[PDB]
């Protein structure tokens, strides 16, 4: 129905500008106010500003004033944010949202563009198989996984069996290792009988580097 | 400007009890302009309560907002495992707006025993001069978790990274992973790789170990 | 179901937009009220009053510009007062007539204790109101949005 789709990630060099997007579908575009907001582990959600597509009326918070410029196109039903003189403290997840059909409440939101300010270029994720390695007696849960190592930009999306095995899947959050890179792992607990008789694949998708990869995690045989 | 202060910012509700989350305003506010949103960690906020009393579409009927003027609050009656999230209050209708603070509800089950697992680096990672070894700590409660590695009975310190899962929406359990990075030259130096964890559910620490290709 | 503005602009069947330029009071001292009457500007009429009867409701009322910050108030529809920016669907109004009948929307804006100075800028967007028409004839829903600007600056006396 009504969706406010944002791009996944956005890598930007420091001291320069980056422009995001927010495509609105499912309603008359020039009829409702589009708001922008930012989220950090620090102080809570900060309202970036507003835009009414039908007139071009914008209004900014009081402090993201020389940094936020909200403009819409009204032709392809998109709203645009451009960030000026972007420093390292402006690394966060940005949401574009819309008011409700009958009130001023933040009804529909977006996935969120996760902007990270850095200088290192994008690097593709290396995916390694974490084998079951049956625990002696076995006959129960035997977790298997895959490790995503040496990928700089968040977010990397892992899905097992191509969006099928949501049962018992765990995707721990990324950790910054001492190489200017992020890493994580995805593990799934499966019945010990399925090992050696069922195909287990982890799909790792990296939008900022345009790399999709598939790994066949299988029981290592001596 | 009108600011919002969420009082608790940390709670602990049993899977069957009540809870109340206050959102104090700096000055009096019309009761029709305070709205509560729920954001589960690693997701986008969703409308949960509007006009401080009404319930958004699809929300369970347990949540019951109340309060007027300055001390608008919230109430979850039968706290389920799926209400572990961060709840924000917003005052829209003055122009400065606000999303004051946030309250992270934590659902408290009794005790869980970690399911300890070990995974060694494969040949693929062995080629690229890295031998990261990963120790998995499956569903466990609470977040008091402590991992420690042993290479031929030697307690490493510093070369280990932790990653904790953001609870569960079905059993409120936590999961953790510990990664031990060591160069290939360092990996082909010891034959006894171990991982031991301290938790409430274990009478004594449980050690899982392997060997280089055994 | 075509609606017109006093100036002469018209929104055809289906919906659309139409800027409305209303004349506000030259000065609105604090403790007093400012009336933005739109029944004198917005008019609507039923295309086929014989067999159909249209239902008009104010879906949304949104504030913009200096109204949002300095002037928080109410909206009067058919004798019933509601908050502004609106928070609920107003009741329906029946339109069964070929003659042009007004749209009884009246904004009542009062200055907050802020000094304001030039509370409202001439030519700025001060309101946006959404009309909804669903007929008792078929599965129908049209939206008519009106952008209300201010011709003159509404200065709030400082003292």
């Amino acid at each position: 129905e009504v969706q406010l789709q944002q791009p996944g990630a956005e890598l930007v060099r420091p001291g320069a500008s980056v422009k995001m997007s927010c495509k609105a579908s499912g309603y008359t575009f020039t009829i409702y106010n589009l708001h922008w907001v930012k989220q950090t582990p620090r102080q809570g959600l900060e309202w970036i500003g507003t835009i009414y597509p039908g007139d071009g009326d914008t209004s900014y918070n009081q402090k993201f004033k020389g940094k936020a410029t909200l403009t819409v196109d009204k032709s392809s039903s998109t709203a645009y944010m451009q960030l000026s003189n972007l420093t390292s403290e402006d690394s966060a997840v940005y949401f574009c949202a819309r008011e409700g059909d009958y009130g001023p409440w933040f009804a529909y939101w977006g996935q969120g563009t996760l902007v990270t300010v850095s200088a290192a270029s994008t690097k593709g994720p290396s995916v390694f198989p974490l084998a079951p390695s049956s625990k002696s007696t076995s006959g129960g849960t035997a977790a298997l996984g895959c490790l995503v190592k040496d990928y700089f930009p968040e977010p990397v999306t892992v899905s097992w069996n191509s969006g099928a095995l949501t049962s018992g899947v765990h995707t721990f959050p990324a950790v910054l290792q001492s190489s200017g890179l992020y890493s994580l792992s995805s593990v799934v607990t499966v019945p010990s009988s399925s090992l050696g008789t069922q195909t287990y694949i982890c799909n790792v998708n990296h939008k900022p580097s345009n790399t999709k990869v598939d790994k066949k995690v299988e029981p290592k045989s001596c | 400007q009108i600011v919002l202060t969420q009082s608790p910012a940390i709670m602990s509700a049993s899977p069957g009890e009540k809870v109340t989350m206050t959102c104090r305003a700096s000055s009096s506010v019309s009761s029709s302009y305070l709205h509560w949103y729920q954001q589960k960690s690693g997701a986008s906020p969703k409308l949960w309560i509007y006009s401080s009393s009404n319930l958004a579409s699809g929300v369970p009927a347990r949540f019951s907002g109340s309060g007027s003027g300055t001390s608008y609050s919230l109430t979850i009656n039968s706290v389920e495992a799926e209400d572990a999230a961060t709840y924000y209050c917003q005052h829209y209708g003055s122009y400065p707006l606000t999303f004051g603070g946030g309250t992270k509800l934590e659902i408290k089950r009794t005790v869980a025993a970690p399911s300890v697992f070990i995974f060694p680096p494969s040949d693929e990672q062995l080629k690229s001069g890295t031998a990261s070894v990963v120790c998995l700590l499956n569903n466990f409660y609470p977040r008091e978790a402590k991992v420690q590695w042993k290479v031929d009975n030697a307690l490493q310190s510093g070369n280990s990274q932790e990653s904790v899962t953001e609870q569960d929406s079905k059993d409120s359990t936590y999961s953790l992973s510990s990664t031990l990075t060591l160069s290939k030259a360092d990996y082909e130096k010891h034959k006894v790789y171990a991982c031991e964890v301290t938790h409430q559910g274990l009478s004594s620490p449980v050690t899982k170990s392997f060997n280089r290709g055994e | 179901f075509a609606c017109k503005t006093a100036n002469g602009t018209a929104i055809p069947i289906g919906g659309g937009s139409a800027n409305v330029y209303v004349n506000l009071a030259p000065a609105v001292n604090v403790g007093q009220n400012l009336v933005v009457d739109l029944s004198t500007q917005i008019f609507c009429h039923n295309d086929y009053p014989e067999t159909i009867t249209d239902y008009v409701t104010l879906q949304r009322g949104a504030a913009y510009g200096g109204v949002l910050s300095s002037f928080s108030g109410t909206v009067k529809y058919n004798g019933s007062s509601y908050p502004f920016p609106t928070t609920s669907e107003t009741p329906r109004v029946v339109y069964n007539s070929r003659t042009d009948k007004p749209w009884p929307v009246a904004l009542y804006l009062t200055p907050v204790s802020s000094a304001g100075g030039v509370a409202i800028k001439a030519g700025s967007l001060i309101a946006v109101l959404i009309l909804r028409q669903t007929n008792n004839y078929n599965s129908d829903d049209f939206q008519f949005v009106w952008n209300i600007y201010a011709n003159n600056d509404v200065v709030v006396p400082t003292g």
